[PDB]
DNA sequence: CCCCCCCGTGCGCGCTGAGGTGCGGTGTGAAATACA
DNA sequence: TGTATTTCACACCGCACCTCAGCGCGTTTTTTTTTTTTTT
């Protein structure tokens, strides 16, 4: 359980300088499946962040990961494109176990696939040397910065 | 669109500070993996001309960026560029090894850096194998100044390097070098403008930048160089130095110089004017 | 019918390392038989410009590629290119014929390659026709360096051949050459940057690369070179390496040096343990 | 269960030709106005 | 009911606009040259 709180949203914004709501759309039912997911994790240890990159690569067509911590705390973000569609219930169980964290430490919603600022978010992230990357960029992001 | 855009290439080349053509071409062809303008450039049948223009523009931007900084900003940038582990102790220990106070060296360094006339040349006089060139080469490496060579003084273009760098070094000045300074280049030690050529260029008249010389000859003792006693500050190096297992008992790093300048930003009296923008977005308006 | 595309032509040129312009022009005009782009080149109305631009682009690529290789990687790339079959036994037996243990030459190479100051020059001293130039020039040829020439020291333009290469040989340094080293290149043997000068150009300030010098004068016995004692490691080549009875028994082809390096990668304190996927990515630079 | 920042702009002078689109020089009459 | 007297109405045929990018597109003396001073 534990979708999110004013405190988790507040920390995300203080670190990434934009609202978690501006890069995701809403799935109110924990059973609806989808290949693409946006994940935010608070209080995650570095060794598990790095291990998750190698493990997710084997079941994904695309993956982009980054992290940002400060005085408040640490919180990473993942754009995950699974080879097979999964529900929030399933992804929640997979990632809490994989990252060695309580479910309350996570926030999960599918991506906002229409909107230039939302696409720019991922585009700008791909320009940092620290960002971990795997696979070909999703068409909605690519076509979000093209159009002649 | 896929049309190539030269401004982006110039911005990128300036971004990592690639100036020479070969590095620009190689690194850009490598970057062509994830740069739409790059994958456009590879197909543009006029690659060589674009590379030449990009290198020339980066050279222009960098050269006109360096010359636009007053001295304290230049030393600040050089301190920003210096990394390592060290301290000023690894210098003052050497000076005490040669039995000279550091306070006198600071009272000289302040004037030398300010370029004040008649006090704009430090001469380090010491017998061979006492460590002169070690300290001088370390200091001129930190100040990012060029080193001259009295070998070519038959060919008068050996001063060509004096047109850019802000701290010239002349190591192991013989009798001929001191006579040359006494007769011809008195103006530079004064500080009045001089004329200097540059291979295939015109004699660009500029003020003479500060110097730093090492010579066995004691100018302030001879009588032929009576007219240099009022243009040279000397420091005596007497105690011995490197003869031990290929490791000079003293080697001066860049961290030493960094902690030296930073710790003595008050005694050398280096500062800037009314400031309201120091740690901000660098003006990268070259795109 | 088939538009020209300079990119694939520069890719083809870099494929075969055809740096010079004339070879480009001739080989590509020959290849026009079975390469549509080459027929487009032949029908093109500005052929010479394309040849010149291709030559320039290939030169840029190759020069930058050479400059960017770290020293162990460059030794691997010079080990690949040396052709022939032989053995390090020639080096070992040459040395043991000069009564010099190999371990001495190793413990000198270990430093001389690392560029450690004050141990960055290896002098081979012995009366002539003793095998100095044999080993010294074979080793410089292996390292892809440039053989210098002490003769032109009347001009200061004889150091220009050190702006690029990573190993220099100064052959038969007489007293004049030793004095010149002691006076003007005091810095170079100390590893710190020097100021070389070329003809009709401007001086550049680069690090002094390693060196190999051959001389008949024992500098570590002279006194005016008291400074030179601390930055030159002497090697006494005394015995006659050349013909004992008419035919030189000893010669070091590139295979001998290559096998020497391959078997002595450990004791030199280098690293070529890449073995990444199969050999290397080496994808493309079109 | 709703807002604490992504975002620094436009191109070889010069052509010039097929392309088609339209209100008119001219396409020039059956309908349409009025005559007797 | 027969007939002089006229613009709208679909259009011959167009004068002439704007629209692209494949064709043209570049510097090299002076210094260094070994020459004879330039202490000796």
């Amino acid at each position: 359980g534990s979708r999110a709180t004013v405190f988790k949203l507040g920390l995300f914004k203080s670190l990434f300088l934009c609202s978690f709501h501006d890069i995701t759309r809403l799935f109110k039912n924990d059973k609806t499946t989808n290949q693409q997911w946006v994940l935010a994790v608070f209080g995650l240890a570095e060794v598990f962040f790095e291990a998750s990159f190698e493990l997710l690569k084997k079941q994904c067509s695309f993956l982009q990961m980054q992290k940002r911590s400060h005085e408040g705390g640490t919180c990473a973000v993942y754009l995950i494109c699974f080879n097979t569609a999964k529900s929030r219930e399933t992804v929640r169980n997979l990632m809490a176990n994989m990252l060695n964290v309580r479910e309350e430490c996570l926030m999960l919603q599918p991506p906002k696939i229409r909107g230039l600022s939302a696409a720019l978010f991922w585009f700008k992230s791909s320009l940092s040397p620290a960002t971990l990357k795997h696979g070909a960029l999703p068409e909605w992001i690519r076509a979000q910065t093209t159009l002649n | 669109t896929e049309k190539f855009d030269f401004g982006t290439m110039v911005q990128w080349a300036y971004d990592h500070k690639y100036a020479e053509e070969s590095k620009i071409a190689y690194e850009y062809a490598l970057a062509a993996g994830s740069d739409s303008n790059a994958r456009a450039f590879l197909a543009t049948n006029s690659q060589a001309k674009h590379v030449k223009d990009c290198a020339t523009m980066v050279r222009h931007y960098l050269r006109a960026e360096t010359q636009a900084l007053s001295m304290p900003a230049y030393i600040k940038a050089r301190c920003k560029l210096a990394t390592g582990e060290g301290s000023w102790k690894s210098i003052l220990t050497f000076f005490n090894y040669q039995n000279i106070e550091l306070i006198t060296f600071i009272n000289a360094l302040k004037l030398w850096l300010k370029g004040i006339p008649k006090k704009n040349c430090l001469a380090f006089i010491g017998p061979p194998n006492t460590g002169k060139s070690m300290l001088c080469n370390s200091l001129i490496h930190f100040l990012g100044g060029s080193v001259l060579s009295f070998a070519n003084h038959k060919s008068h273009f050996w001063l060509a390097s004096l047109a850019d760098t802000r701290a010239a070094l002349v190591d192991d000045a013989t009798h001929a070098c001191w006579r040359y300074f006494d007769t011809y280049l008195r103006n530079a030690l004064d500080g009045y403008p001089v004329s200097i050529d540059r291979k295939h260029k015109a004699a660009v008249q500029i003020k003479a930048p500060p110097l730093l010389v090492t010579s066995n000859i004691d100018v302030q003792a001879e009588d032929r160089y009576l007219y240099l006693h009022s243009r040279v500050q000397t420091f005596r190096f007497e105690q011995p130095c490197t003869d031990e297992s290929g490791e000079q008992p003293f080697n001066i790093t860049d961290a030493d110089w960094k902690s030296f300048f930073v710790r003595l930003w008050g005694r050398l009296d280096l500062i800037d004017e009314e400031e309201d923008s120091e740690e901000d977005g660098d003006s990268m308006r070259t795109f």
